[PDB]
Protein backbone atom coordinates (compact mmCIF):
# COMPACT_ATOMS: atom_id res chain seq x y z
CA UNK A 1 0.00 0.00 0.00
CA UNK A 2 2.60 2.18 -1.06
CA UNK A 3 0.61 5.50 -1.37
CA UNK A 4 -1.95 6.78 -0.08
CA UNK A 5 -4.72 9.48 1.14
CA UNK A 6 -3.46 10.04 4.38
CA UNK A 7 -6.84 11.03 5.85
CA UNK A 8 -6.65 14.15 8.58
CA UNK A 9 -6.57 12.57 12.14
CA UNK A 10 -8.94 14.00 14.63
CA UNK A 11 -8.62 13.18 18.40
CA UNK A 12 -10.92 14.05 21.47
CA UNK A 13 -11.61 13.47 25.21
CA UNK A 14 -14.04 13.94 27.72
CA UNK A 15 -11.77 13.13 30.24
CA UNK A 16 -14.65 11.60 32.36
CA UNK A 17 -13.17 8.46 33.93
CA UNK A 18 -11.01 7.01 36.99
CA UNK A 19 -7.41 7.75 35.85
CA UNK A 20 -5.72 9.41 33.32
CA UNK A 21 -4.69 6.93 31.35
CA UNK A 22 -1.97 5.88 28.92
CA UNK A 23 -3.03 8.29 26.04
CA UNK A 24 -1.69 10.82 27.76
CA UNK A 25 2.11 11.00 27.87
CA UNK A 26 2.62 12.91 31.26
CA UNK A 27 6.17 15.56 32.53
CA UNK A 28 5.76 17.44 35.28
CA UNK A 29 8.11 19.72 37.31
CA UNK A 30 6.98 18.27 40.97
CA UNK A 31 8.75 14.75 40.30
CA UNK A 32 6.15 12.58 41.37
CA UNK A 33 2.66 14.18 40.90
CA UNK A 34 1.17 14.49 37.22
CA UNK A 35 -2.01 15.56 35.79
CA UNK A 36 -4.78 13.62 37.68
CA UNK A 37 -8.44 13.63 36.20
CA UNK A 38 -11.19 14.50 39.12
CA UNK A 39 -14.72 15.11 39.23
CA UNK A 40 -14.71 14.57 35.00
CA UNK A 41 -12.38 17.19 34.93
CA UNK A 42 -8.43 17.01 34.34
CA UNK A 43 -6.73 19.37 36.71
CA UNK A 44 -3.14 19.70 39.09
CA UNK A 45 -2.50 16.77 41.46
CA UNK A 46 -0.90 17.60 44.80
CA UNK A 47 -0.14 20.49 47.04
CA UNK A 48 3.51 21.45 45.03
CA UNK A 49 4.18 24.62 43.21
CA UNK B 1 0.85 -41.49 30.39
CA UNK B 2 2.98 -38.99 28.85
CA UNK B 3 1.21 -35.20 28.25
CA UNK B 4 2.85 -32.33 26.50
CA UNK B 5 1.87 -28.56 25.84
CA UNK B 6 2.68 -25.41 24.99
CA UNK B 7 2.08 -21.84 26.00
CA UNK B 8 -0.18 -19.83 23.14
CA UNK B 9 -0.56 -15.87 23.68
CA UNK B 10 -3.86 -14.27 22.68
CA UNK B 11 -3.56 -11.30 20.42
CA UNK B 12 -7.08 -10.10 20.03
CA UNK B 13 -10.30 -11.12 22.31
CA UNK B 14 -12.59 -13.00 20.45
CA UNK B 15 -14.50 -16.63 21.73
CA UNK B 16 -12.55 -19.64 20.65
CA UNK B 17 -13.98 -22.91 19.35
CA UNK B 18 -12.15 -25.58 18.34
CA UNK B 19 -8.12 -26.15 18.94
CA UNK B 20 -5.73 -27.82 16.43
CA UNK B 21 -2.48 -30.34 16.91
CA UNK B 22 -0.06 -31.66 14.38
CA UNK B 23 0.09 -35.00 15.38
CA UNK B 24 -0.10 -39.03 14.29
CA UNK B 25 0.13 -42.52 15.39
CA UNK B 26 3.28 -44.85 14.74
CA UNK B 27 1.24 -48.21 14.39
CA UNK B 28 -2.05 -48.84 12.37
CA UNK B 29 -3.36 -50.49 15.87
CA UNK B 30 -6.56 -49.10 17.41
CA UNK B 31 -5.76 -46.79 19.57
CA UNK B 32 -8.51 -44.32 22.49
CA UNK B 33 -8.08 -42.24 25.23
CA UNK B 34 -6.32 -39.33 23.37
CA UNK B 35 -7.20 -35.73 24.53
CA UNK B 36 -6.93 -32.19 23.42
CA UNK B 37 -7.61 -30.01 26.25
CA UNK B 38 -7.01 -26.17 27.47
CA UNK B 39 -5.61 -24.74 30.12
CA UNK B 40 -5.84 -20.68 31.65
CA UNK B 41 -3.28 -19.25 33.31
CA UNK B 42 -4.27 -17.48 35.50
CA UNK B 43 -2.24 -14.16 37.86
CA UNK B 44 -0.67 -16.80 39.81
CA UNK B 45 0.63 -18.98 36.87
CA UNK B 46 -1.80 -21.70 38.12
CA UNK B 47 -3.25 -23.81 34.64
CA UNK B 48 -7.20 -24.43 35.03
CA UNK B 49 -8.88 -26.79 32.70
CA UNK B 50 -11.42 -24.31 30.78
CA UNK B 51 -12.28 -27.47 28.21
CA UNK B 52 -11.47 -30.83 26.45
CA UNK B 53 -12.28 -33.69 23.85
CA UNK B 54 -11.33 -36.96 22.50
CA UNK B 55 -9.19 -36.73 19.63
CA UNK B 56 -8.62 -40.73 19.19
CA UNK B 57 -11.17 -41.25 16.87
CA UNK B 58 -10.23 -39.27 13.86
CA UNK B 59 -6.71 -39.88 14.03
CA UNK B 60 -4.35 -40.49 11.12
CA UNK B 61 -1.08 -42.84 10.74
CA UNK B 62 0.40 -40.19 8.34
CA UNK B 63 1.32 -36.92 9.65
CA UNK B 64 -2.21 -34.76 9.45
CA UNK B 65 -3.76 -31.76 11.45
CA UNK B 66 -5.96 -32.97 14.17
CA UNK B 67 -8.42 -29.71 14.95
CA UNK B 68 -11.54 -30.37 17.43
CA UNK B 69 -14.48 -28.95 18.71
CA UNK B 70 -14.61 -27.56 22.27
CA UNK B 71 -17.70 -28.98 23.90
CA UNK B 72 -18.23 -25.29 24.92
CA UNK B 73 -17.33 -21.96 24.21
CA UNK B 74 -14.33 -20.14 26.05
CA UNK B 75 -14.07 -16.61 26.01
CA UNK B 76 -10.41 -15.19 25.80
CA UNK B 77 -9.03 -11.83 26.12
CA UNK B 78 -5.41 -10.36 24.99
CA UNK B 79 -2.70 -10.63 27.58
CA UNK B 80 -3.74 -14.33 28.83
CA UNK B 81 -1.97 -17.30 28.52
CA UNK B 82 -3.66 -20.59 27.49
CA UNK B 83 -1.92 -24.27 27.37
CA UNK B 84 -2.97 -26.42 24.67
CA UNK B 85 -2.28 -29.92 26.25
CA UNK B 86 -2.78 -33.66 24.35
CA UNK B 87 -2.46 -35.91 27.61
CA UNK B 88 -2.23 -39.69 25.50
CA UNK B 89 -3.41 -41.73 28.44
CA UNK B 90 -4.64 -44.63 25.70
CA UNK B 91 -5.04 -48.30 26.75
CA UNK B 92 -3.41 -50.56 23.98
CA UNK B 93 -0.36 -48.65 24.59
CA UNK B 94 -0.05 -47.32 20.79
CA UNK B 95 2.32 -44.02 21.14
CA UNK B 96 1.62 -40.89 19.41
CA UNK B 97 3.69 -38.68 17.57
CA UNK B 98 4.11 -34.94 17.88
CA UNK C 1 -54.76 21.86 29.18
CA UNK C 2 -52.38 24.21 27.18
CA UNK C 3 -50.15 24.64 30.11
CA UNK C 4 -50.48 20.62 30.87
CA UNK C 5 -49.12 19.97 26.98
CA UNK C 6 -46.45 22.08 27.57
CA UNK C 7 -45.45 20.37 30.74
CA UNK C 8 -45.60 17.53 28.84
CA UNK C 9 -43.48 18.81 26.27
CA UNK C 10 -41.06 19.59 28.80
CA UNK C 11 -40.69 16.53 30.84
CA UNK C 12 -40.46 14.51 27.35
CA UNK C 13 -37.25 17.28 26.23
CA UNK C 14 -35.92 16.81 29.26
CA UNK C 15 -35.83 13.00 29.02
CA UNK C 16 -34.52 13.45 25.87
CA UNK C 17 -31.91 15.95 26.93
CA UNK C 18 -30.76 13.63 29.72
CA UNK C 19 -30.92 10.43 27.09
CA UNK C 20 -28.79 12.37 24.87
CA UNK C 21 -25.99 13.72 27.14
CA UNK C 22 -25.57 9.95 28.82
CA UNK C 23 -25.18 8.83 25.30
CA UNK C 24 -22.23 11.52 24.26
CA UNK C 25 -20.86 10.26 27.63
CA UNK C 26 -20.63 6.69 26.96
CA UNK C 27 -19.98 6.74 23.39
CA UNK C 28 -17.11 8.92 24.31
CA UNK C 29 -15.57 6.51 26.96
CA UNK C 30 -16.10 3.41 24.36
CA UNK C 31 -14.13 5.26 21.91
CA UNK C 32 -11.17 6.00 24.26
CA UNK C 33 -11.37 2.31 25.96
CA UNK C 34 -11.10 1.11 22.60
CA UNK C 35 -8.29 2.98 21.42
CA UNK C 36 -6.35 2.14 25.00
CA UNK C 37 -7.26 -1.60 24.69
CA UNK C 38 -6.87 -4.11 21.09
CA UNK C 39 -4.62 -5.98 19.55
CA UNK C 40 -1.37 -7.35 21.39
CA UNK C 41 1.51 -8.89 20.55
CA UNK C 42 1.26 -12.84 20.51
CA UNK C 43 3.40 -14.69 23.21
CA UNK C 44 6.57 -16.35 20.33
CA UNK C 45 6.65 -12.40 19.37
CA UNK C 46 7.91 -11.13 22.92
CA UNK C 47 7.23 -11.86 26.45
CA UNK C 48 5.25 -8.92 27.26
CA UNK C 49 2.02 -8.13 25.85
CA UNK D 1 -39.86 37.54 35.04
CA UNK D 2 -41.58 34.92 32.58
CA UNK D 3 -39.78 36.31 29.21
CA UNK D 4 -36.50 36.82 31.11
CA UNK D 5 -36.83 32.72 32.36
CA UNK D 6 -38.10 32.34 28.66
CA UNK D 7 -34.48 34.14 27.72
CA UNK D 8 -32.48 31.98 29.99
CA UNK D 9 -34.14 28.81 28.13
CA UNK D 10 -33.93 29.45 25.16
CA UNK D 11 -30.06 30.52 26.06
CA UNK D 12 -29.48 27.28 27.67
CA UNK D 13 -30.81 25.37 25.10
CA UNK D 14 -29.01 26.92 21.90
CA UNK D 15 -25.98 26.23 24.17
CA UNK D 16 -26.66 22.22 24.66
CA UNK D 17 -27.27 22.31 21.08
CA UNK D 18 -23.89 23.56 19.67
CA UNK D 19 -22.49 22.04 22.29
CA UNK D 20 -24.36 18.71 21.06
CA UNK D 21 -23.55 19.37 17.24
CA UNK D 22 -19.56 19.80 17.96
CA UNK D 23 -19.31 16.49 20.17
CA UNK D 24 -21.43 14.79 17.02
CA UNK D 25 -18.84 16.22 14.44
CA UNK D 26 -15.74 15.40 16.89
CA UNK D 27 -16.79 11.93 18.14
CA UNK D 28 -17.59 10.76 13.81
CA UNK D 29 -14.11 12.56 12.98
CA UNK D 30 -12.28 10.60 15.44
CA UNK D 31 -13.73 7.58 14.58
CA UNK D 32 -13.38 8.00 10.94
CA UNK D 33 -9.66 8.67 11.79
CA UNK D 34 -9.44 5.69 14.13
CA UNK D 35 -10.08 3.74 11.56
CA UNK D 36 -8.25 4.90 8.81
CA UNK D 37 -5.00 5.26 10.90
CA UNK D 38 -4.54 1.51 13.51
CA UNK D 39 -2.30 -1.11 12.95
CA UNK D 40 0.99 -1.09 10.71
CA UNK D 41 2.87 -4.06 10.03
CA UNK D 42 6.76 -4.07 11.30
CA UNK D 43 9.74 -3.71 9.82
CA UNK D 44 10.82 -7.60 9.50
CA UNK D 45 7.53 -8.64 8.67
CA UNK D 46 7.64 -6.42 5.30
CA UNK D 47 9.52 -3.06 4.21
CA UNK D 48 6.48 -1.14 4.14
CA UNK D 49 4.32 0.19 6.39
Amino acid sequence: AKNLATTDQSFSDDFNRSAMGGLWFLKSDTGTNQVGVSGGRAAFSGLTD
Amino acid sequence: GYAIGGYIGISDTTIVDTIAMKMYKETSSAINNVYLEVFREDSTGALTSVGSVDVSGQLTTASDYVEATLPAGVIVNAGERYVVRMRNATTVGNRVGV
Amino acid sequence: SAISNVIDWFNSLLNFQDTTTSNQINQQNFQIATLASGIKKQQWECRYS
